[PDB]
């Protein structure tokens, strides 16, 4: 906890710098769709993609 | 495989077989898009497994057997 | 030291020339070879 | 009172072909189960030597974790 | 060398010889590590010198001799 009594200055607000619609966690780069099993299975929201269409966010996990 | 011209002038070379639907590795010139060259052709794991008759799962190549 | 541009004698420390060739067996390599 | 007791047993090593040279197996070599339900690891404590012209060998493995998971 | 499938469905291709201890050039996909593909196989200078019978040290290929 902290009340406003301890606040000297503040600079906080919203920001649209980070904006993605499609999210996925692909496996390691060794596996590939053409010469292997399924490569990815992303997820999205039908209303979100209208404002930002097909904005992908890919992350490679070494564990998988 | 190889291509060239003889001293007489006649051209010689090879026309390796080309197949539709095969997977080919590509390397762009100067890492510039819209300039592909095929490096080689690589088959699927199932296709490679089908076109070989070696029953051994593994082992060093130096073994006589 | 100012004489003839001698400079600091400590610049050429004991580790300046003393050394040895670099090879393995210093960490992790030698643990499996203790037959 | 006796503390937690380590789990241990024996495993069989299978070669592709019969062995030609006397190989060496230092202690502490890890063994892991590919099954997701049993991710516990195992390790050796005593070295073992494979005789020439062999096909299989039995060695002891000691579980790092102690309890029911072993 | 080449691989594909016929209209009937049967698969065809090649299985070029593989050797242990040989030097192979590798190109990673998208310059991402942990994804190698072998481009070709290159032999040592001594091995190349041993498996050729050409005594000429050099010269232009267009010469008849």
């Amino acid at each position: 906890k902290v009340p406003t009594e301890d606040f000297i200055e503040e600079d906080v607000g919203k920001s649209d710098v980070e904006t993605y619609s499609i999210f996925t966690a692909t496996p390691a780069g060794m596996l590939k769709e053409l010469n292997g099993d399924v490569f990815s299975k992303p997820q999205f929201h039908p209303e979100l993609t209208d404002r930002y269409g097909y904005t992908k966010f890919e992350v490679e996990n070494i564990y998988l | 495989s190889f291509i060239g011209r003889t001293p007489e002038g006649s051209v010689f070379g090879t026309k390796p077989l080309i197949t539709e639907g095969s997977v080919v590795l590509i390397g762009f010139l100067n890492d510039d898009i819209n300039s592909p060259i095929i490096l080689s052709v690589y088959g699927d794991n199932e296709q490679n497994k089908m076109i070989n008759t070696n029953p051994l799962d593994g082992g060093k190549f130096d073994t006589e057997s | 030291i100012l004489e003839d541009g001698k400079g600091s004698p400590h610049r050429f420390a004991g580790l300046w020339n003393q050394s040895s060739d670099f090879m393995g067996g210093l960490m992790g390599e030698d643990t499996s070879k203790e037959l | 009172k006796r503390q937690s007791k380590r789990a241990y047993g024996d495993v069989t090593i299978q070669f592709y072909q019969p062995l030609d040279m006397r190989m060496y197996i230092p202690a502490g070599t890890t063994f892991t189960s590919t099954r997701q339900e049993y991710p516990q690891q195992f390790e050796t404590l005593v070295d073992y030597y494979a005789e020439p012209d062999s096909t299989e060998i039995v060695v002891e493995v000691y579980c790092k974790e102690t309890g029911v998971a072993g």
